[PDB]
């Protein structure tokens, strides 16, 4: 059974609303864990607290940096970076998340939020979940964005966990 | 008011043209890597004993998007160049974005400057040698640049805006 993990985001610290998601542990078991470890940060390091530090709208959101805070860190729960583990999964339509990545085989933890078809990405950034509830969250975020990514207000996740 | 001079940083990906740029603009050096979407930035400087206004243009090297590079191509009056001395690939793609530049504005003429970054690093693969020559077959200055100890920063992009005024 696929796992379900929420983000609870808040906006300049003032709440917006959950997002959750199911994880592809069927497809892609090692990337889910990793993203499902981070968001109940069992490891003693994860998603809580960060930022979402690029948002452009007709695209996607990204973020994911809680080592740096800045778009530049992150880190999986297996060292500093991960391989590429399929590309089985396509970048198909809003609500896809998927890893971001500086090239092959540097997972990490950041990840987007895809927006809108993004199929370009298809074989370059591994996809392993998909927003189940809350996507007009996901939409609501998109406003706090800008052609280069740049936002406006600090969109963070407040809490986060896996949901039974 | 001063004159304003459109100088666009192009170059494969991780070669230095935000550090470079940033180090010109807020005098120091970015360590980690933060890969460039689009930045657009200001400063005024005096060149030659005349004041202007730069705005810079910063690119992102991402292979992926080459064809989105036509419209900034367009709208820049003069283009940096940049390669890092330490990856030779870099050096091999700095044919590709000049033949663009070429085509995109239509012209033989287009104010440039080949920029060879990270001098100050022992892994150098592309001799300042070969890299003069290739400046000199294109007909355009050629800089050896460091973003991390600043050398040869000013110099790159002044030597651009001279260039933009021998054009114009
Ligand atoms: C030409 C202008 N441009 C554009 C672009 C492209 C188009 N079209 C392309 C497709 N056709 C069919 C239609 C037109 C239109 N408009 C723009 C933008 C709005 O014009 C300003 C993009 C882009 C991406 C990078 C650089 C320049 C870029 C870039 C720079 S590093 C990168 N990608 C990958 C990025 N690594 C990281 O962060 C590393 C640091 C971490 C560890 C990464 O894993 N992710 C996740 C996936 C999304 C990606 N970030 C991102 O942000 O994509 C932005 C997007 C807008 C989707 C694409
Ligand atoms: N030692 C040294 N490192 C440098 C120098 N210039 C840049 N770097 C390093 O090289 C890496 C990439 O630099 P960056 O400026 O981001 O390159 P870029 O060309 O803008 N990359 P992109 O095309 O993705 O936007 C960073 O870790 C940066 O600190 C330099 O002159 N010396
Ligand atoms: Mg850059």
């Amino acid at each position: 059974v696929n796992p379900t993990v929420f983000f609870d985001i808040a906006v300049d610290g003032e709440p917006l609303g959950r997002v959750s998601f199911e994880l592809f542990a069927d497809k892609v078991p090692k990337t889910a864990e990793n993203f499902r470890a981070l968001s109940t940060g069992e490891k003693g390091f994860g998603y809580k607290g960060s930022c979402f530090h690029r948002i452009i709208p007709g695209f996607m959101c990204q973020g994911g940096d809680f080592t740096r805070h800045n778009g530049t860190g992150g880190k999986s729960i297996y060292g500093e970076k991960f391989e590429d583990e399929n590309f089985i999964l396509k970048h198909t339509g809003p609500g896809i998340l998927s890893m971001a990545n500086a090239g092959p085989n540097t997972n990490g933890s950041q990840f987007f939020i895809c927006t809108a078809k993004t199929e370009w990405l298809d074989g370059k950034h591994v996809v392993f979940g998909k927003v189940k509830e809350g996507m007009n969250i996901v939409e609501a975020m998109e406003r706090f964005g800008s052609r280069n990514g740049k936002t406006s207000k600090k969109i963070t996740i407040a809490d986060c966990g896996q949901l039974e | 008011s001063m004159t304003e001079y459109k100088l666009v940083v192009v170059g494969a990906v991780g070669v230095g043209k935000s550090a470079l740029t940033i180090q010109l603009i807020q005098n120091h050096f970015v360590d980690e890597y933060d890969p460039t979407i689009e930045d657009s930035y200001r400063k005024q400087v005096v060149i030659d004993g005349e004041t202007c206004l730069l705005d810079i243009l910063d690119t992102a090297g991402q292979e992926e998007y080459s064809a989105m590079r036509d419209q900034y191509m367009r709208t820049g009056e003069g283009f940096l160049c940049v390669f890092a001395i330490n990856n030779t690939k870099s050096f091999e793609d700095i044919h590709h974005y000049r033949e663009q530049i070429k085509r995109v504005k239509d012209s033989e003429d287009v104010p440039m400057v080949l920029v060879g970054n990270k001098c100050d690093l022992p892994s150098r693969t592309v001799d300042t040698k070969q890299a003069q020559d290739l400046a000199r077959s294109y007909g355009i200055p050629f800089i050896e640049t460091s973003a991390k100890t600043r050398q040869g920063v000013d110099d790159a992009f002044y030597t651009l805006v001279r260039e933009i005024r021998k054009h114009k």
